[PDB]
């Protein structure tokens, strides 16, 4: 009933959304031709949250696909789960951005932004009641980092009631696969901080660390990287789609998660990751899942929570467990690690229990974390922005599309203030 | 009929056994049940009428 | 002739009602589909089902309850579950979206469109009952729907029925464990509107039943389903006298007459004596003398508060099964001789009793042994004032730096009700301070 | 008490006949019959048969029969009883408190949010359809 | 016993009459073949009201089906109860009316009225005693609106003392079916004020509202609305077929209903209406029938009697009931809300109790109500009529068929007299 | 028995009637041979050997387009005498198709129509298929609809013409014959369903995702419109609409009889099953101005009358609930003197598919016809195009040498000036 609308922009968002519509169609029992083929009747009950109807019982996703260059959409249309998408939901242009925030926000996303508004209004007003907008993109790109922010600005101007859900792939510290990322990422995170309700930061180095030691994988490809965050991003919205002893929708994971509207950058994780050669050497119980929750090796962001604090924390349990074991696990973790939690909020862990485990497990969970140690992600970006600004490194590629230097200066003025407020609540 | 819980889902999941289209090409509940639905006013449509009058019981 | 109507609000309310109405259907001969077995035909004189069930035309018994929740995620489990043909389709009122632990949404914006529908349904159900004499409210203090919409419900029920008694059963927050970060806000705000708009407020705590399950039973790691059955048992014992014959029948208005001394004191404690497994009760020759004594022990209480540091004011015993009054009087007399149990100076006797001629029942599954007699004591005590002494400490910490307030001020709520709910709580905890002073 | 807010001649049809039958059931079980659903017909208070009751030779039969101002306590229960108090407390709002039961047939299709490809047509998700929506051209101006 | 002659005009009238005779044949236990398969002797003791007797123990129609199109005769003959109808009672022309009242009354309804009159005269001369005539039609058409009134005029000319009835599907308030619908409705009401003793107004938006909220079914066809209409078509002739403690025919209801011969427009309703999934939970009592009996979302005309006031009320009751409780309920509903009943008459409710209920239903009730809030239908109809008439729109499809322009105006004057005359009793 | 007989005049007429009769044979059981392996007799006639001949007459002045029909697989279906061919063309000249060449072909066409009506015991309509910008469809069709009014009188004659497109035109002298074929028929017709080729080109470009359509590709959709305008004649439904319905119920004045056709669900088979084609979305599909068969914006003008016909999964409640949704948007407009506005026609039979057609298999179809004051711009454009070339007598000498005179141009120009004044007068509220 509480429908969502999925948006994905750019190459990274397109691949991530493709993997998401693999896993969540496998979960609900959707054949790649668009027909339900499962076992239980509990999967068809709440299928409208991510899907629509059609003529003859077909299930098409409520996903809107957009990029400036069609080099990625035609690859994901001919893939495994490519024929269930609406053929009109693909909207694109001739000439792509090419790792520039300026064109995809001012001169090339500015004439394609009305297209996604057209499609999102058509998909939005046909549903009963909406409870969120899901966006997956990247901050280092040009058609995801620039056009995604313009899309959120144009959508939040129309529906201030609803909730914005963003999955931004923040760049990793030791890795740079786009040189001009300190400009695009800064200009993207300036626009995100005033329009989105909850931002999930994903670092690719943390994903490589997961497949390095946590999963014992020799050939970690980009599909293996996409599936790891797709499991979490499908585990956030579990309680809407399945019955539970303690439900939590997008608004519950927003009211109980942000104490201030400018502090909404999160830091996700996912417990039950072990090698297939190290599975039965440890029992599957609540203490193991809650230990490997808070461990430093099992979150998708490259920031370490030891030098920070934890304002509030959510964790959606999923499967068949008890309740007071969860309460012991999420009270003792605050009791011993009290030096790494804020003291002016009495409890910080918000818990939710669903009763349907994923396909192939016994019990799983999902981490949602607001930490003041996420300010280390923006210290590096501010340092790299200041390093590329005194010499005006790639600046002439940005003025040529209707920009100016005071926009860069006010983006920096937003970033140092956000970092300063996180540091003031760190103590 | 009622597998996804959207709008009026209690009623026809309780009324599939009365409005089951058998099988045909097309086959909606428009050319079937054009001449009337089943059990609109009384769920027991074949109970015999009461032969009890006022004077034949008093 | 002695009808009662219960209202379940929120997910906690409907999940309590799920395990409570199965107990109700098992007290009488009501099948899970709402029919009689037609092999145990009852005499036409007795109407023990008329308190909780309403007889329809042919043979069907439809309960007198309202399951109302702002979400559809839990009450759709009710009408897809194993009791779907028992409840009326229009007694299951559901909204479209929740409040999400927000008092503002459920009391001003998202709870105001369906308050008319639930009011109309309660009125339509009350047009069939004859001797309406009570209301049972099942909700949760720490929720959004159960704290906001329920507060609106019993703010609007008083202007419709007036002087009718309003007993409520709410889940108070626990000191150590909890569920959400914002439930101090939703728990202080409900203290302002249900204090003067209710007549007797039984409160339970979700962690105090956990230690009861760990220590009295041997049920390790229990779920909520093993906790709601205790609530069903206590609520059935309270309304046991309304449908079963007994030596001392205690009507609903007799509870409040000697359970509340003062108008702002309607917050008693709750306990249930023979909470015991089959294995432990097989080896235990207990008696009336220490099912009476077990309910006075601090570890058997369903609210985390010791009665050792608090004066008792008005106790009310209810007895089931084979109980003669003489050993009850002897057990009460042995209570009077105990020194470590203290009583207030202005209460000479302080005891109310009631004997019922029906033993407590058991459910398929479950863990409680089938015991002949049971004690349900509703102790009005002063030691519950220290339960508020933690929640007000839970509030000012977040209130100092205005956390989570911006989720409240946007949805039809002004700031000026935190600053009066806290002062209402301060006056309420001073009221309990006055009654404990020797004079 | 006007939160439903229909036309104000509505909210006043009362329409509760099951209430006066469910409180007559109270005195089935009781032996003292006090409140019934037929009100007594006192011709004095009645506004119909006053022609005989204001003429001559009536007051000589009124004072001596102890009737000058089918039961006396039944009037006290009819206008002070808990059944009548419950009946009047539920009759302040004539129709229901909800928008569904105060509605007749004039509020059948009222909200009716209209929904509309593009807005006036002209799909342009393909950029060959956006640079021009017609290979022939467009006329007028809108 | 008095037998009733049934007449169907047009596509709407034929489709309503098919479902009506379906439910009559179930209530009397007549199979689609036409024989008898019932269980009680009460079903056969007064079956002569609607059914003529044939050889072989089968029962043959007293009904005439008229339309200008042969395409609707095949539709009813091939229907689920189509083989029961007499082959000589199908009177039909070759070319249609075209939703034109002019050729429905003057040009093309004239050569066909002789055949229908021949059929009615041939079959109503077999009566022992005849009560009157029923007609189902629609005012927003060309066959049931045009020739549905010429037929009424001619039977009024022949038998003046019989009871002419009318269950007319009146035009809709919000969305219409024809643009010349106000013309036909205005020209047809003008012929319905001097030629009908009673007339029931049925509106399709009302039935849509019933099927949406009360019946709670999401895909209703025209058969369901026809079933709803025919539940009360049979609900007014129960006492002519089944005995009871307090009988009431159509003539007695007409006498107790209408105080002057120019207010014979009613608002029908049916009591025990609920969804199929919540039907076995309702405890059918006389107060529960009374509770949604007088509720104005349970009306078949798209007006609101709560807006105006009740000149009179009828209530025909079926089933086991106490005589004290029906008078209790119909005195309480009078006494509580005294602003909705006219005061220059002591009582308004007519009491009628039968005790043979519909099959499978324990009790039932039927509504006939005359109110001053029915003037809003003619007000809107005349407003649309005078908006369409001052521009002379669609007029040449009427005037070119041998019809003068003032005949519109005298109909408008008659309808305006009806509108302003209903205001006197508010 | 609800028969109607079709007349196909000209190249557009025969190339539309081929698609139309292919569709008619497809949704009946009629093989192209004529044999079989609800109400049938409206368009076909039985014989002694089980053959079902149609009741249409094909008329053209050149044999290059009917002789292709005479040698195809439908050779034994059509009657040999019901396909009429001349010796030489009208040569894009109204005078040639009206006075010199069309003067002695009407004696055969009238005989064939009279032979058709003598076997027609329930005749209630005529359908004339022609084009406004031709020589046979402009001249000979005008002669036919002049003479049928005298010969048959008050029978309903509704013609399905092709207006010249506002921007494109395959011919050049088209605004001469298009002007002259209107003045000579305005008092000799009942209702004129009108389509443009250019709007159907746009629809087949953007609704169907096909490029480079052929005339048969347009004719499939055009014949699918006509199959939904006579669907209630042939198939039982909840609300039947006959052919004599349209003129009483669509045109308010006997001078203005020009509605616009629209087919709502037009979508390729590859995109049909990814949408929700409910009643609320298909009745709205008839109202955005991209989906009309005549390239004119109704946003300028105001609607006079409308006639919606439905097929398949109808369920008449949401037809009402979706027409009532049109009233709440202020972009739609209606005249103040037609407060009702709409007509509802409902038929049970779902539309059928053709082998090789670009359309899908759907369960719901709307064919909506509406006359609008916004058609006045089409006549204004034709007005300006006529006086742009008549001001210096461009192609006049061709017409005056073929049995005509100079006064017929000016008379037709004055007639359409009066028609334009009428259309301007109608669009005033009060
Ligand atoms: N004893 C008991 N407590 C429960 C049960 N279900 C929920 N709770 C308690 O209820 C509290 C919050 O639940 P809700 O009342 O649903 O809170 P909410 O904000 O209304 O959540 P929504 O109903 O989704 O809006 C939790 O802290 C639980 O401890 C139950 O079945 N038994
Ligand atoms: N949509 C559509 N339009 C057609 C079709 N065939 C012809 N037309 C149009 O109709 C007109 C035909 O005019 P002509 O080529 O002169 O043929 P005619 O109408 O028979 O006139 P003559 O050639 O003189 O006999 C052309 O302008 C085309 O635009 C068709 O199959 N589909
Ligand atoms: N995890 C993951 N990251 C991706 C994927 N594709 C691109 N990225 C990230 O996207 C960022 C660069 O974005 P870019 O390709 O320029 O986005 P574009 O503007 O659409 O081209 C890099 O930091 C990559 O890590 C993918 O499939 N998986
Ligand atoms: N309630 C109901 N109305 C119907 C039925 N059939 C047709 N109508 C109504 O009749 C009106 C049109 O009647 P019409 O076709 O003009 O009858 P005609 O005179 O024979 O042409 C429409 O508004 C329909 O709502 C039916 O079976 N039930
Ligand atoms: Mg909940
Ligand atoms: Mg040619």
């Amino acid at each position: 009933m509480r429908e969502i609308v999925h948006l994905q922009a750019g190459q990274c968002g397109n691949q991530i959304g493709a993997k998401f519509w693999e896993v969540i169609s496998d979960e609900h029992g959707i054949d790649p031709t668009g027909t339900y083929h499962g076992d239980s009747d509990l999967q068809l009950e709440r299928i409208n949250v991510y899907y629509n109807e059609a003529t003859g019982g077909k299930y098409v996703p409520r996903a809107v696909l957009v990029d400036l260059e069609p080099g990625t959409m035609d690859s994901v249309r001919s893939g495994p789960f490519g024929q269930i998408f609406r053929p009109d939901n693909f909207v694109f242009g001739q000439s792509g951005a090419g790792n520039n925030w300026a064109k995809g926000h001012y001169t090339e996303g500015a004439e394609l932004v009305d297209s996604v508004l057209d499609v999102v209004r058509k998909e939005a007003e046909s549903c009963d009641c909406l409870q969120g907008f899901q966006l997956t993109h990247s901050l280092g790109g040009g058609t995801g980092s620039g056009m995604g922010t313009l899309l959120i600005s144009k959508i939040r101007e129309e529906y201030p009631d609803r909730i914005m859900n963003t999955f931004s792939v923040v760049p990793s510290p030791k890795v740079s696969d786009t040189v001009v990322e300190p400009y695009n990422a800064t200009l993207s995170v300036h626009q995100l901080v005033e329009n989105t309700d909850e931002t999930y930061c994903i670092d690719n180095e943390a994903l490589y660390d997961i497949c390095f030691r946590t999963l014992k994988l020799t050939t970690p490809t980009y599909g293996d990287l996409n599936h790891l965050v797709s499991a979490t991003m499908s585990g956030v919205t579990t309680c809407l789609r399945f019955p539970g002893q303690l439900n939590a929708d997008l608004r519950k994971l927003a009211v109980n998660m942000v104490p201030f509207p400018r502090l909404h950058f999160f830091m996700p994780g996912f417990a039950p990751l072990t090698s297939r050669g190290s599975q039965q050497y440890r029992a599957l119980t609540v203490p193991e899942l809650t230990q490997q929750m808070f461990d430093a090796k099992n979150m998708m962001a490259a920031c370490d929570p030891r030098h920070g604090r934890y304002l509030t924390v959510a964790a959606v349990f999923r499967g068949r467990m008890s309740m007071k074991e969860v309460d012991e696990q999420m009270l003792n973790v605050q009791n011993k690690n009290s030096s790494y939690f804020v003291e002016w909020i009495p409890n910080n862990v918000k818990t939710a229990v669903c009763d349907i485990p994923p396909r192939g497990l016994k019990m799983s969970a999902t981490f949602i974390g607001n930490s003041t140690a996420i300010q280390e992600l923006f210290k590096r970006i501010s340092e790299q922005f200041t390093a590329m600004f005194r010499r005006k490194a790639f600046l002439h590629w940005y003025t040529g599309e209707g920009m100016d230097e005071m926009e860069f200066t006010e983006a920096e003025s937003n970033m140092n203030d956000l970092v300063s407020e996180y540091q003031q609540y760190q103590d | 009929r009622g597998q996804c819980l959207l709008y009026n889902w209690e009623e026809e999941r309780a009324t599939n056994y009365l409005d089951q289209v058998p099988v045909m090409q097309d086959g909606s509940e428009s050319f079937f049940f054009r001449h009337g639905h089943r059990g609109l006013l009384t769920l027991q449509p074949q109970s015999p009428t009461s032969s009890c009058t006022t004077q034949k019981d008093s | 002739m002695r009808e009662c109507i219960s209202i379940h609000v929120g997910q906690a309310g409907v999940q309590i009602g799920n395990a409570c109405w199965e107990l109700y259907c098992l007290e009488h001969g009501i099948q899970p589909d709402g029919q009689m077995p037609s092999d145990k035909t009852i005499g036409g004189g007795d109407d023990s089902f008329n308190t909780f069930f309403s007889e329809t035309g042919a043979g069907k018994h439809v309960p007198r309850a309202v399951f109302v929740d702002l979400e559809p995620t839990v009450v759709d489990e009710v009408r897809t579950g194993t009791y779907r043909q028992l409840f009326h389709p229009e007694q299951l009122i559901t909204g479209k979206e929740d409040a999400a632990n927000n008092y503002a949404r459920g009391h001003y914006t998202i709870g105001k469109e369906i308050v008319d529908l639930v009011l109309d349904r309660i009125r339509k159900l009350a047009d069939l009952c004859t001797g309406l004499q009570g209301f049972l409210i099942f909700h949760s203090f720490g929720g959004g729907t159960g704290s906001g919409f329920a507060s609106l419900l019993m703010e609007r029920l008083s202007v419709d029925y007036g002087k009718k008694s309003k007993l409520e059963f709410a889940i108070y927050p626990a000191p150590q464990v909890s569920t959400a970060v914002v439930e101090p806000y939703n728990s202080i705000l409900t203290t302002h509107t249900t204090l003067e708009h209710s007549d007797c407020a039984f409160m339970v705590d979700n962690e105090a039943i956990y230690d009861i399950c760990r220590r009295n039973l041997d049920i390790e790691r229990p779920t909520y389903t093993n906790l709601n059955r205790l609530i069903g048992q206590i609520v059935s014992s309270i309304t046991a006298s309304l449908r079963f014959d007994g030596a001392l029948n205690v009507d609903l208005t007799e509870f409040q007459t000697n359970l509340v001394p003062y108008p702002r004191i309607h917050f008693p404690l709750a306990t249930y004596a023979p909470v015991i497994s089959a294995e432990k009760a097989y080896h235990e020759q207990l008696s009336v003398a220490e099912i009476t004594n077990a309910c006075f022990e601090p570890a058997n209480q369903m609210v985390k508060c010791d009665p050792r540091h608090g004066k008792y004011m008005a106790c009310c015993m209810l007895y089931r099964g084979d109980v003669v009054p003489k050993d009850v009087n002897a057990a009460i007399a042995t209570i009077k001789t105990k020194r470590t149990i203290q009583f207030v100076d202005w209460c000479p006797t302080g005891f109310k009793v009631g004997i019922n001629y029906q033993p407590p029942t058991v459910v398929p599954g479950g863990d409680l042994a089938k015991v002949q007699r049971a004690v349900c004591m509703l102790s009005n005590t002063t030691a519950i004032a220290e339960a508020w002494a933690r929640l007000d400490h839970k509030l000012d910490l977040m209130y100092a730096k205005r956390a989570f307030v911006h989720w409240y001020v946007g949805e039809g709520m002004e700031e000026g009700e935190f600053s009066e709910a806290r002062e209402d709580l301060a006056a309420l905890e001073k009221d309990y301070e006055e009654v404990g002073v020797d004079s | 008490h006007l939160c439903a807010c229909p036309l104000r001649r509505e909210k006043g049809f009362i329409l509760d006949g099951v209430a006066v039958s469910t409180m007559a059931r109270s005195y089935e079980h009781l032996r003292p019959k006090l409140w019934s659903a037929i009100p007594p017909y006192n011709a004095q208070q009645d506004c119909h048969s006053r022609r005989y009751f204001r003429s001559r030779v009536v007051p000589p039969i009124l004072r001596e029969t102890d009737q000058d101002h089918d039961g006396w306590i039944v009037d006290y229960f009819h206008i002070f009883g808990q059944g009548q108090r419950y009946l009047n407390r539920r009759n302040w709002a004539g129709a229901g408190h909800s928008l569904q039961q105060v509605t007749g047939h004039d509020h059948y299709n009222t909200n009716l949010k209209a929904i509309q490809n593009g807005r006036f047509g002209y799909r342009r998700n393909t950029p060959a359809l956006r640079h021009c929506p017609s290979v022939f051209g467009e006329i007028t101006r809108f």
